[PDB]
């Protein structure tokens, strides 16, 4: 999975 | 630790920060022991989080609305936050 997640 | 409240304006506008996996260095009787953790990786330019001046890059996320993130994945924690997005409170361990 993706290493950064927008909140 | 600091409890940071993040307000939400647009239903479609993000709270204005990214999270990533990290390593928390913690204290035990034995000494310093590494543990996985969640951190703020950056802030959205012009976004809500920025504008408060309360969250910083590399702050460690300890809790989402009272619930510890210890032992959860980045996707699980992302889902916790967006669920709570209308009234998001995060307990952080500031990098500074």
């Amino acid at each position: 999975p993706p290493e950064e997640r927008l909140i | 630790h600091r409890r940071v409240r993040l307000l939400k304006h647009g239903s479609d506008k993000p709270l204005g920060f990214y999270i990533r996996d990290g390593t928390s260095v913690r204290v035990t009787a034995s000494g310093l022991e590494k543990q996985p953790g969640i951190f703020i990786s950056r802030l959205v330019p012009g976004g809500l989080a920025e504008s408060t001046g309360l969250l910083a890059v590399n702050d460690e996320v300890i809790e989402v609305n009272g619930i510890e993130v210890a032992g959860k994945t980045l996707d699980q924690v992302t889902d916790m936050m967006v669920a709570n997005s209308s009234n998001l409170i995060i307990t952080v361990k500031p990098a500074n």
